């Protein structure tokens, strides 16, 4: 992912101000609610039956943190996304057989969530740069299909 | 296909747009051009400088159509019949672009109205935006 | 959204399926399972070998449900509600899978009924099948 | 694209029977009919107002055998797809900005046309092997977006 070095740090900047214990869980939780067929990869998670049941589920928040961390790994190494997500790519593609359209959906709900949490500070130039980062994660995760 | 509870969420949440409609459809457009430069193809002569009056005008037309789509949610094929004419028959817009705009519409609703944008309302808005896109990229007349 | 001319092409071509319904349904299914083995994960309880009695039986119900949908083309949401509940609510089917079966239903219809598989009919059939998939993948209860 | 020895012979065997002058124009033509938003890329071709205007177009037909020819260079070197399609990748991605979902749809309409011509010769295992080639062509054509 090629960012104008403005971009590179306008993104680092929003990400330190990210509640690391709560935004993965909201992004993961909105995926399962907005795209309900995604709950199939997560049947081991118990109660997933209403938005409120999904959003307050402890397994969702726990897993949302591990997802967000993988993203944090991504922002750190924007020049090597395919080496960072190679282990994850194999997991999501070869074992879990997740259709890669879903990678893109998650990354865009993460954008709707960052926008939710920062409002007027998540501006078009700021989105624009996150769209490239999140396209890059999805591409890198989908590498085992390419 | 939208549920009875989808229509409620959409009607309720979209109704809070009001005077901000042309502001919101304009920002949504700007998010789309910045984030997705490929959409610029369809607007080759637009002025797209940040505050361009062309973009605010068009921003208003886009929002007022959605406001009217909500009013006719069970009758959109016939309600937006001419908008299909434009987008599907004449412009021949690739349906991928409808997803990219719908998403930017959702980012603009979350950044401005966080209290409306619950998970349930998010799902409903997403579905409602997909249903309008199907009408505008379809040919059925 | 289907055109008048779309409804007519589908009736005209599905109508000619007749007694081969379950043969085509089960060929379509086999086509799906061999072309895209990820789809198999939805049928862990089936024997999915070429000769399979379950595949042939399930082949029948899909095809008959499609005839059912041709007959109510003007409002499938109601005709296919138990099917929508099953696929969207209970099985949680990834809608990519509906694109895969649909493609395999057109491959079968091309190979068996080539005098009917004109571009116009092809176009209508593709639109029809997408309408069905949209219905079976949505929660509108 | 990793095919078996018999998948490879089954593919080679069916292609030899393909009319190089006609199948690609018939594939391109149904693309334009089944997915009308694709006509926007071929506005210099002339009349595409009706299905019979599309299928009886000498431009669609002439461009079709160009598409088919590139699929043919595909089958000839399935170990070198990315590079067979490197020049075309850049044209379709960087000059033309064709959404890669359209690459997948053209591959499928060609399968539909292969089925239509070869009927019951176009068997489940033969389709399966062609879906591999066709996803390989579309993935290689899309390489500039990765
Ligand atoms: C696009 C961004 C995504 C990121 C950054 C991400 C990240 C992660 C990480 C770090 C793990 C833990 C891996 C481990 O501990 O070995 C994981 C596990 C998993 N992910 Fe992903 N993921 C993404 C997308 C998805 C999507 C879209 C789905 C399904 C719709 C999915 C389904 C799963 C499943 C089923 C597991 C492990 C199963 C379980 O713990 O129950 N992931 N993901
Ligand atoms: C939510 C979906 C959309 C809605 C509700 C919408 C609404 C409208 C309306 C109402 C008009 C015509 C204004 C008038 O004459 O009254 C219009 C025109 C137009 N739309 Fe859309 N639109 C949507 C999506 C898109 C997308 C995704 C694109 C492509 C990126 C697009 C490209 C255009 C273009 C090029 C025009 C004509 C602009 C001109 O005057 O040159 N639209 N839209
Ligand atoms: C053309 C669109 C489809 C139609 C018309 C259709 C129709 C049906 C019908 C009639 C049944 C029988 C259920 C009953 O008797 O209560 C069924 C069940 C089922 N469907 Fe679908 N279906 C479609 C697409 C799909 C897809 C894409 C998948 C996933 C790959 C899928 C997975 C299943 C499964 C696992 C069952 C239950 C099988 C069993 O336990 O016997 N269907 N569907
Ligand atoms: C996925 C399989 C495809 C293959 C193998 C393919 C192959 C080709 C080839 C060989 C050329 C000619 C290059 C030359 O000038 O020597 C070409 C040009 C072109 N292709 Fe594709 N193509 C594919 C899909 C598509 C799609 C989906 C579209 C648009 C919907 C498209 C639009 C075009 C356009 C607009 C040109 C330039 C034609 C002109 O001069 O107006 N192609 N392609
Ligand atoms: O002639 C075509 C031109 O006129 C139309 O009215 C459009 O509004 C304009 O943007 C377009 O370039
Ligand atoms: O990776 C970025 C690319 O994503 C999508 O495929 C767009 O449709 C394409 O035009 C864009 O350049
Ligand atoms: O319209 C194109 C879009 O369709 C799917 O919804 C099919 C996506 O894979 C793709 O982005």
């Amino acid at each position: 992912v090629h960012l104008t070095p403005e971009e590179k740090s306008a993104v680092t900047a929003l990400w330190g101000k990210v509640n690391v214990d709560e935004v993965g869980g909201e992004a993961l939780g909105r995926l399962l609610v907005v795209y309900p067929w995604t709950q199939r990869f997560f049947e081991s998670f118990g109660d997933l039956s209403t938005p409120d049941a999904v959003m307050g589920n402890p397994k969702v928040k726990a897993h949302g943190k591990k997802v967000l961390g993988a993203f944090s790994d991504g922002l750190a190494h924007l020049d090597n996304l395919k080496g960072t997500f190679a282990t994850l790519s194999e997991l999501h593609c070869d074992k879990l057989h997740v259709d890669p359209e879903n990678f893109r959906l998650l990354g865009n709900v993460l954008v709707c969530v960052l926008a939710h949490h920062f409002g007027k500070e998540f501006t078009p130039p700021v989105q624009a740069a996150y769209q490239k980062v999140v396209a890059g994660v999805a591409n890198a995760l989908a590498h085992k299909y390419h | 296909v939208l549920s009875p509870a989808d229509k409620t969420n959409v009607k309720a949440a979209w109704g809070k747009v009001g005077a901000h409609a042309g502001e919101y459809g304009a920002e949504a457009l700007e998010r789309m051009f910045l984030s997705f430069p490929t959409t610029k193809t369809y607007f080759p002569h637009f002025d797209l400088s940040h505050g361009s009056a062309q973009v605010k005008g068009h921003g208003k037309k886009v929002a007022d159509a959605l406001t009217n789509a909500v009013a006719h949610v069970d009758d959109m094929p016939n309600a937006l019949s001419a908008l299909s004419d434009l987008h599907a028959h004449k412009l021949r817009v690739d349906p991928v672009n409808f997803k990219l705009l719908s998403h930017c519409l959702l980012v603009t609703l979350a950044a401005h109205l966080p209290a409306e944008f619950t998970p349930a309302v998010h799902a409903s808005l997403d579905k409602f935006l997909a249903s309008v896109s199907t009408v505008l990229t379809s040919k059925y007349r």
